[PDB]
């Protein structure tokens, strides 16, 4: 697992040393360098596990993840090589060291044999995002907005670390092959409800939970441009690893403790909808569609079937894809207009028709359109919940409907219409950011060939 | 199958229309074209003659066995009802449709602009119009047998289509 | 790829003889299909087979005993 | 290639509401005291092609004579050949 | 095809009947389909004998892999981890070639009602009882175990069926 | 239907009902009593493999009648005497079937005159 | 479409053509300049119906802002000219 | 006379049957006048901004700023806890989910009864 | 009213239905059992026909 | 001519444990009846739209 | 010869491999192509067996 | 559309725009030409009877009742010419409508073909940087103290002055620009 590692951690030396000119270049090949080197990790077995040491194992769970993870790192170096022109390039070259840091910490937090270890870079993937959002952000609510991504955070990941030594004091490892091979039911008891508790709002804080949500509009939105991507592609899926691997202990409790929250997850995915449906801003759009994706995504895990889990892997990779593609067109339109707002700026298919292209298959992408996986994930999701109950459809159908109409709302009000006519400095669009689009749309449709590299372990 | 054809053929004949007429859609502006325009015309009374159920027509081969097997079945009495003034309400839509744009004096501006005389136009609405010809009966007849025919039925019971339409 | 035809201005738009043959062709070809299939087929609109009358039939083949054996 | 050729406006005073149905809505009018003040306006709709008209049952019967008499040649020739 | 087993995937003698041609006038069938082999059949039979002639003139060998048997869960300590990680490996590929033989029968059953096709479900009987029989005993040792099932939650499983089928016997013996 | 208003407006006891019928032993008008004939096998109308709502006693027609169509396929019209035959046999039984309805109307007719004849007896 | 270019000389050929029909207005004394209201001694009914012959016969309707201030056949053609964006 | 048209909520009153139309006062008119003044105010600014050939760039609407700002932000300082918003939001954000859970648990108590008594036909009923 | 109206009139044409003076359908081989579902070791209860 | 009918399970997708997704085509009577007519359709209605659509 | 060029680039090649694939590889695996049985009637004779079906009841005629 | 808003309609105004929509909804109702050609002769037979009214506060009660008329018998689908803002094709070619400072983004090698309409251009650009100098102080003068009180711009009064605020008015696309 090092041949990972050691080229991320070399691609620091290579970034302070390099040229005023040539930071951007060389960051950008040799990631895209080490992201051909971590493909080599989708190769795995029906059996245990890529058991490469003590401390890093590789499961097909955690390889999906990784690839994604090793992937988005040049398309932020893309999309922010714009907005830092006129930055130093000490800055710029911290910029750059924010970003590789926060790789390596999503990296080595993937792999985490042990659970006390998948804790601290857990928690470790936090710093650099929150320099990033509170140093590098445009308008004045985003030390605000840090606030929140921080605190929310802390107050369910606090409690998590305490049932975690905990466990260690009673069952003696924390080994993730030990805990699987040694579990032992969970007693209904006070004190085995209170530590399913512990273990279980720790992640469900950083879905988000329906309720629970209120910081990530807020970070979404005041972070720039890399921030948002890293932010909405790889930082919410830590929460759906962290449940699915923390739960194999907390049987037979799960039956019944998974009530409250279903249910705030069921009627969830309702609301952030339709709350998609009167915006007046692009991000804030996008960061509810992710929270109505992520209430999905709550529902499969704690659904506990086979189905679930494949679905709830297959939506994490495709609502990351998605979600970094719409942040970007969404940042593009925002560098030409620099209002951010729907309504001001209409009618730029005529003006930008290649654009338009990539914002119509970026929203019907969203749109979970078969025989896309985002529509592989949902359809094993549901089909799933509707064993676990017949009436589950009803909502289920429902959040299928609200979907569709918001993202074609936010296909018809940018692209569709009438131009602004006061609007004159709407310039063709760069090779820099159709490269982008290109980069983020193929491997999606890569990926629908060969579904089986992205439906976990329990295939 | 049968729609298929004469559906499509009555879309390519109104959409000729509007073509020819300026883009007005509306049957207001539309006056004598049974001249003005012959090969649309007779396309289009030919798909309405069809569409309506004329014996050994593409429309007979379907709808007639249609309202046969509806009236000769256990089933709701307002279902039949309902059917049956639908298909009279189908004969006076087309009615209403043949005499608004072709019968009346014209109403269209007086800078007439309508012109038929283009080989893709016509070669189009003829390929559809054989087929709602023959089609009917050459599918009808060159499909095997799927279901048990209705072979007796009473006089005013066979004639039933035909008497609403 | 058609021919040159000029505006009127409210009168008769020009008609070819190509067009006009062509129509009524086509709907003499109709008629002439219409008709010859009523000819040779008139049993599938007048019917084929007799519809019986139910109280034509003697109660001898119908099973009934006259109101006093059973 | 287009339609450029110069087309002329015919003369004003060919349209006369003589002969039209507009005589009897003038009538019908003078009957109680009015007039229209445009009814030569549209007497283009009853000068030229379009005087002539055609009813329902002829509009559906447009092809039928023809239609008939190819039927009754193949009848014959039916009957001809048949009976042999 | 020798490619496949006839045993594990069986197939009726498939009788077809012979041509009889009550007319003569010519069927347009039997003409487009002696064109179609004159111009497709044979250039790919050519272009399949010269690939095949390429494969024979470079042959090589792959086997299929054996695995030997090792004892089961009903026969491990209580924290002896290397041989229940071992029966745990053994149980796991047991569920894979029990998932397969399932996909065998289910193959046989959509193969056999297209096959039958009016008359398939008078016919199709067969291939019907043996995958109910298949899908019970799966359904007995599989079903409702989680996401997060093993060799333990199987043979649990398995212990509280085997209690209640013997305390039923029992009762049914003493009524 | 006109029996539908007889029924729906008149007396319903005094007309049969369609779905539990017949109501009548088979064997109460008369003891003759001659049985359908079918020609046609199990076995061949399985080959065949018609439809299972085409396997009546009409079966045999219907089995020349794909005979034909197979044989003389691109002549579409050649074989229309099997078609005849066919739709012969099945007027043939729905006749059979509405002698069958008219049979149990007058039955009920005359088993309901019989109670009232009863009734008014006892009565008197 | 196949629809021919219209030039200034047909709009204003049509204007005067459709005013001549007009029985209210003398062929005679009518000219492209003149005023309606005086020259030709109209009502403000019959201006509206101008307009409204006008709108039938070049297939668009005026807005009624703009209808109701057009007192002269030469700026009726201005008008539609614009409306159109006829060359010459 | 004629039948008289009600207004409602989602079909308004048409300006041509609005009473107060009808009847004018001099004060009227003085508003209507100043309701076109600030108008033309308005339009002349935009027109002034909109032809500047050096400018080259977004002109920016007070008016949309105030809207957004208005809608997203400025909600909450002019929160007040009232009675009609207490029990709204109590209504809207508990109910729906209590009503959610009894219908799931009622459904899977029958269900796992159900299951229990053995009378639920599983058959073919192998994944889940 | 006219979807209420409908509905009622549905639920009446239901109550009362439209058939022919027709007798039940008959099939040959048991009712057709053997080619309906099967079972072929029961030897059930035969239905024989009326030829009238 | 003979009642013709196929079923070409070519390209197999993917397996979910006991369920086998594949590229499956059904080649009965409805499918090669409605083939024609729909081609046919599309033909008539392309070559009407060269016109209607030339400008 | 556009028509002989369209016909020989936009039919002929794709069938060549469709047929190529259909007939080498998907074939090769078992039920890959499953084709309705062909229907018997009594009358007909096998190729592969040569046996013939026997004919029916010879049931009366008429009309 | 052209000419600037008044602060109100008057009633001869009102008066004018219901004989209006109501010839218009009759055309509508009365589909043939000779039968709408008698109505509307009989309407406006009966609309001039009030002509010579002279008070006030009765032809205000007039043209209430008509109002009410009107909406009663309104044609629920009344004929809408096609570019009319309920036509069928009302923004049919707004999708080709491209503003005219695209063209300045246009590449070196795209701009080598057309050299003639780019000088062309160049010159009417000069022409409004020049103009808009102009027009501006021009405006400036002509305004009234505490602003404008209504849309309507002067004209341009000098020998070389062109009207004030004419760049966004002279350079519209096209009506049917594909
Ligand atoms: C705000 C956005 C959402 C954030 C996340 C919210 C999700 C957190 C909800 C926590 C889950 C439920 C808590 C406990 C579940 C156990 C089931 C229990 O509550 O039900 C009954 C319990 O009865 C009563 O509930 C007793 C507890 C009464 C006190 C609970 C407070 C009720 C409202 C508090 C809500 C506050 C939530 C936010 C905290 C800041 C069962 O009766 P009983 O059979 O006897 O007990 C069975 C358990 N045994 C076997 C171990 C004994
Ligand atoms: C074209 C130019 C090349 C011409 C020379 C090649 C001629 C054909 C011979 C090619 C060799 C055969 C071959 O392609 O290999 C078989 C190979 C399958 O591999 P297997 O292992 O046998 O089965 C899949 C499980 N792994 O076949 C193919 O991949 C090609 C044909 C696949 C079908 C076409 C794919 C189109 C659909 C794409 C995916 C769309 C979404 C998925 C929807 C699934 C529906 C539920
Ligand atoms: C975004 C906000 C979310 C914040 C997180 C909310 C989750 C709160 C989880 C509970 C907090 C404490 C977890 C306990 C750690 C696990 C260890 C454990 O459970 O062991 C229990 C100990 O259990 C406890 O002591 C738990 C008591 C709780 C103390 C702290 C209370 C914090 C607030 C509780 C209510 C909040 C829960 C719901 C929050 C909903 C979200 C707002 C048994 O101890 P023993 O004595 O050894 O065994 C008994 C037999 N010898
Ligand atoms: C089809 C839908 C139903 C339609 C029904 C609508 C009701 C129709 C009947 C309306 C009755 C009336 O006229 S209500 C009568 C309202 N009162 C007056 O009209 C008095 C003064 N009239 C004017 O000032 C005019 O402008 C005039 C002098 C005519 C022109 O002047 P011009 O010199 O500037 O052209």
């Amino acid at each position: 697992m090092l041949k990972i590692i050691i080229p991320t951690t070399m691609l620091l030396p290579m970034t302070w040393m390099s040229k005023h000119n040539m930071i951007w270049i060389n960051a950008t090949v040799h990631s895209l360098l080490i992201s051909l080197i971590s493909l080599s990790l989708l190769n795995q077995l029906g059996e245990n596990s890529l058991n490469f040491s003590l401390t890093f194992f590789s499961d097909s769970l955690s390889a999906p993840l990784l690839v994604l993870t090793t992937w988005l790192l040049p398309l932020m170096l893309m999309a922010s090589q714009s907005h830092l022109s006129k930055e130093t390039t000490t800055r710029k070259k911290l910029y750059i060291t924010m970003l590789i840091l926060l790789q390596l910490f999503l990296i080595m937090t993937f792999t985490a044999t042990e659970l006390i270890l998948f804790y601290i870079l857990f928690e470790a993937t936090l710093v650099p995002t929150l320099i990033i959002i509170t140093r590098w952000g445009n308008q004045t609510e985003r030390l605000n907005a840090g606030l929140y991504f921080l605190f929310y955070t802390l107050a369910g990941s606090l409690p998590l670390l305490v049932a975690l030594v905990y466990i260690q004091n009673t069952t003696g490892s924390l080994n993730f092959l030990i805990i699987h091979y040694w579990s032992h039911p969970l007693s209904n008891s006070w004190s085995n409800i209170f530590m399913w508790l512990a273990c279980i709002m720790a992640f469900m804080v950083k879905m988000p939970l329906y309720g629970l949500h209120l910081w990530l509009p807020k970070a979404h939105v005041e972070a720039p441009i890399a921030g948002s991507m890293v932010l909405a592609a790889v930082l919410l899926k830590l929460g759906g690893y962290g449940m699915m691997r923390i739960t194999t202990i907390l049987n037979p409790l799960t039956n019944y403790m998974a009530y409250p929250f279903l249910m705030l997850s069921m009627w969830g995915m309702i609301m952030t909808s339709s709350i998609c449906l009167r915006q007046t801003d692009l991000k804030s759009l996008i960061a509810y569609s992710s929270v109505s994706h992520m209430a999905l995504v709550i529902v499969a895990i704690m659904i506990q079937t086979p189905w679930s889990f494949m679905g709830a892997t297959a939506l994490m990779i495709a609502h990351g894809l998605t979600s970094s593609m719409l942040f970007c067109l969404a940042n593009t339109n925002y560098e030409r207009v620099h209002s951010r707002t729907m309504i001001l700026a209409r009618g730029l298919q005529t003006l930008l028709p290649l654009m338009a292209t990539w914002w119509l298959v970026a929203s019907l992408t969203n749109l979970a359109l078969p025989p896309s996986i985002n529509l592989i994930g949902e359809l094993f999701i549901i089909t799933a919940s509707f064993s676990w109950s017949n009436i589950t459809i009803i909502l289920m159908g429902m959040n299928m409907m609200i979907t569709a109409l918001y993202s074609l709302y936010m296909l018809i009000t940018t692209q569709r219409g009438k131009y602004t006519h006061h609007i004159n400095n709407i310039k063709p669009s760069f090779t820099r950011e159709n490269a982008l689009m290109a980069l983020h749309i193929l491997p999606l449709l890569l990926l629908t060939l060969n579904p089986k590299m992205i439906l976990g372990p329990l295939y | 199958c049968m729609h298929a054809f004469f559906k499509a053929m009555l879309f390519m004949c109104s959409g000729s229309i509007i073509h020819s007429l300026n883009d007005e859609q509306d049957i207001r502006k539309m006056g004598g074209l049974y001249k003005a325009m012959p090969f649309t015309t007779t396309a289009l009374i030919i798909g309405s003659l069809a569409l309506t159920g004329m014996p050994y027509l593409t429309g007979f081969y379907s709808k007639d066995l249609i309202i046969e097997a509806v009236n000769m079945s256990y089933t709701n009495a307002w279902a039949l009802l309902m059917t049956l003034i639908a298909t009279s309400l189908t004969a006076a839509y087309s009615t209403r449709i043949i005499f608004f744009a072709f019968l009346g004096k014209p109403r269209f501006p007086p800078l007439v602009l309508i012109n038929e005389n283009n080989p893709l136009l016509i070669n189009s609405i003829k390929r559809l119009l054989i087929g709602s010809i023959f089609a009917g009966f050459i599918i009808s007849n060159n499909i095997p047998p799927m279901t048990v025919p209705n072979t007796t039925m009473p006089l005013y019971m066979k004639m039933t289509a035909l008497i609403v339409t | 790829g058609g021919v040159h035809i000029e505006p009127r201005y409210r009168q008769f738009p020009q008609l070819t003889r190509s067009q006009l043959i062509q129509a009524e062709f086509f709907s003499a070809t109709m008629w002439f299909w219409i008709l010859w299939r009523f000819w040779h087929d008139s049993d599938a609109v007048l019917g084929h087979f007799p519809y019986p009358d139910p109280s034509q039939w003697t109660d001898e083949e119908l099973g009934i005993l006259p109101d006093d054996e059973d | 290639e287009h339609g450029h050729s110069k087309m002329e406006l015919p003369d004003y005073k060919q349209w006369k509401i003589e002969g039209t149905p507009l005589e009897t809505v003038q009538e019908k009018l003078a009957a109680r005291g009015l007039r229209d003040p445009w009814g030569r306006n549209e007497a283009w709709r009853y000068s030229g092609g379009f005087a002539n008209n055609v009813s329902f049952v002829g509009a559906l019967l447009k092809g039928f004579k023809w239609g008939f008499a190819a039927f009754v040649v193949a009848v014959g020739a039916e009957y001809y050949l048949e009976s042999q | 095809p020798d490619s496949w087993d006839k045993d594990v995937y069986p197939e009726p003698p498939r009788r077809t009947p012979a041509p009889a041609p009550q007319t003569s006038l010519p069927n347009p069938v039997t003409y487009l389909t002696k064109i179609f082999d004159l111009l497709v059949d044979r250039p790919v039979t050519l272009a399949r004998e010269f690939i095949e002639q390429q494969h024979a003139k470079n042959r090589y060998y792959y086997y299929h892999r054996e695995f030997r048997r090792v004892p089961d869960i009903t026969e491990c300590e209580e924290k002896d981890i290397l041989c229940m990680f071992e029966a745990e490996m053994q149980w796991r590929r047991d569920y894979k070639v029990d998932q397969e033989i399932v996909n065998i029968i289910q193959e046989r059953l959509k193969a056999c009602q297209q096959r039958e096709g009016e008359s398939y479900r008078q016919n199709c009987a067969k291939e019907l009882e043996q995958f109910t029989q298949v899908s019970k005993a799966f359904q007995d040792r599989y079903s409702d175990l989680g996401a997060h099932y093993s060799a333990r939650k199987c043979l649990a499983k398995q212990k509280q069926r085997m209690l209640a089928e013997r305390k039923a016997a029992k009762e049914a013996a003493a009524a | 239907g006109a029996h539908l208003a007889r029924r729906y407006l008149g007396d319903a006891s005094k007309e049969p009902d369609p779905l539990r019928m017949p109501t009548f032993p088979p064997d109460y008008g008369f003891p003759e009593r001659k049985e359908r004939e079918m020609v046609a096998t199990q076995q061949e109308m399985n080959d065949a493999q018609l439809m299972l709502q085409q396997r009546d006693y009409c079966a045999h027609y219907l089995i020349q009648l794909l005979k034909c169509k197979r044989d003389s396929f691109p002549n579409f019209l050649a074989c229309k005497h099997e078609q005849h035959d066919w739709d012969y046999c099945e007027h043939l039984d729905y006749v059979k079937r509405m002698k069958e309805f008219e049979r149990e109307r007058r039955l009920l007719q005359r088993k309901k005159r019989r109670e009232q004849r009863e009734a008014e007896m006892a009565r008197g | 479409s196949d629809a021919p270019p219209l030039t200034l000389e047909a709009i204003k050929d049509r204007v005067l053509y459709v005013l001549k029909l007009y029985d209210k207005i003398d062929p005679e004394k009518l000219s492209v300049n003149s005023h309606f209201m005086k020259d030709l001694g109209l009502d403000s009914l019959d201006q509206v119906e101008i307009i409204m012959a006008m709108e039938d016969e070049f297939g668009f309707e005026i807005p009624d802002i703009d209808a109701e201030k057009l007192m002269c056949p030469q700026e009726i053609v201005d008008y539609i000219a614009d409306k159109k964006d006829v060359y010459e | 006379s004629f039948p008289k048209y009600k207004p409602s909520r989602l079909a308004t009153l048409p300006a041509t049957l609005d009473p107060a139309e009808y009847d004018i006062s001099p004060e009227t008119r003085k508003a209507q006048a100043e309701r076109l003044a600030i108008r033309s105010r308005l339009k002349r600014e935009y027109l002034l901004q909109y032809n500047d050939p050096n400018r080259l760039g977004v002109i920016e609407d007070p008016a949309l700023i105030r809207w957004t700002y208005a809608r997203s932000a400025n909600i909450y300082p002019n929160f007040r806890p009232t009675p009609k918003t207490s029990l709204l939001g109590a209504l809207f954000g508990i109910g729906p989910l209590f009503f959610w859970y009894y219908v799931f648990k009622t459904d899977r108590d029958k269900k796992e009864k159900l299951i229990q008594e053995g009378k639920l036909d599983q058959t073919f009923n192998i994944s889940y | 009213g006219f979807v209420a109206f409908m509905l009622f009139m549905f639920w009446v044409g239901e109550i009362y239905p439209s058939y022919q003076p027709v007798g039940p359908k008959q099939y040959p081989y048991n009712d057709l059992y053997l080619e309906r579902g099967g079972d072929p070791t029961k030897e059930p209860e035969p239905v024989v026909h009326y030829e009238i | 001519h003979t009642g013709q009918e196929m079923i070409i399970s070519n390209w197999h997708w993917m397996t979910l444990q006991t369920v086998e997704l594949s590229l499956s085509f059904k080649m009965d009577y409805f499918s090669v009846m409605f083939i024609p007519v729909a081609l046919f359709v599309t033909w008539s209605i392309m070559e009407f739209s060269m016109w209607y659509m030339h400008s | 010869y556009r028509h002989s060029i369209f016909a020989v680039t936009h039919v002929l090649i794709p069938v060549w491999i469709i047929h190529y694939y259909l007939k080498y590889h998907v074939t090769a695996k078992p039920y890959t192509v499953v084709e309705r049985k062909p229907r018997i009637f009594p009358g007909d004779t096998i190729l592969e067996t040569g046996e013939v079906i026997p004919l029916m009841k010879e049931f009366p005629d008429q009309h | 559309a052209f000419s600037a808003p008044a602060a109100y309609l008057t009633h001869q105004q009102k008066v004018l725009r219901l004989y209006k929509r109501a010839l218009r909804h009759l055309e509508s109702w009365c589909v043939h030409r000779d039968k709408y050609r008698y109505f509307a002769c009989l309407m406006r037979a009966r609309f001039d009877e009030h002509k010579n009214e002279k008070d006030m506060v009765k032809a205000t009660q007039l043209l209430r009742q008509a109002e009410e008329e009107f909406w009663y018998g309104q044609h629920p689908q009344p004929y809408i010419f096609p570019e009319s803002p309920g036509g069928t094709s009302y923004e049919r070619y707004e999708c080709y409508k491209v503003p005219e400072w695209c063209l300045d983004d246009w590449h070196p090698s795209e701009k080598a073909m057309y050299p003639d309409y780019f000088a062309k251009r160049e010159q009417w650009k000069r022409l409004r940087r020049e103009s808009w100098e102009r027009e501006v102080k021009q405006l400036q003068e002509e305004t009234p103290p505490g602003g404008p009180r209504t849309e309507a711009l002067p004209p341009a009064r000098k020998e070389g002055d062109l009207p004030p605020l004419w760049w966004h008015i002279v350079t519209r696309p096209r009506e049917r620009p594909m």
